[PDB]
């Protein structure tokens, strides 16, 4: 219930950067290949505008599905 | 009057820009927490405009 | 006073802590009208009436 949207579109690092200012809540994300380690790679990434989602709320916790 | 429309009277600080807010949580005037009822200085926080 | 002859008290050059009204839980009822009661204390007039 209550879905104001929807949409269908250890090598691999996933980034994302999640930003809640004024209007609404601002999603950002990059790929990038990595060797097989347990710290983040050193070589320089940067991360592109997704989505600005209709949630109006205020966030405090989230969670990974495996 | 006409009861249905309704304004939030009291709140704990000033809504962000866009910031929406459902809640109906009691507003605490007083010196006691309200425990989720009624009271003095335990006020519901909207009321209409009638 | 008997409400056909009611008494007006006025209130000048005097600091006025309404919280002293407010928070005394002996009264049957408290409201207010284009103030809410914890900004009254930050208010300034030139004169009030009781």
């Amino acid at each position: 219930n209550n879905c104001t949207f929807e949409y269908v579109s250890f090598k691999n690092l996933r980034e994302f950067v999640f930003k809640n200012i004024d209007g609404y809540f601002k999603i950002y994300s990059k790929h990038t290949p990595i060797n097989l380690v347990r710290g983040l790679p050193q070589g320089f990434s940067a991360l592109e505008p997704l989505v600005d989602l209709p949630i109006g709320i205020n966030i405090t916790r989230f969670q990974t599905l495996l | 009057g006409n009861y249905n429309y309704l304004y939030r009277l009291f709140r704990k600080s000033n809504l962000k820009p866009f910031e929406r807010d459902i809640s109906t949580e009691i507003y605490q005037a007083g010196s006691t927490p309200c425990n989720g009822v009624k009271g003095f200085n335990c006020y519901f926080p909207l009321q209409s405009y009638g | 006073a008997s409400v056909y002859a009611w008494n007006r008290k006025r209130i000048s050059n005097c600091v006025a802590d309404y919280s002293v009204l407010y928070n005394s839980a002996s009264f049957s009822t408290f409201k207010c009208y284009g103030v809410s009661p914890t900004k009254l204390n930050d208010l300034c007039f030139t004169n009030v009436y009781a």
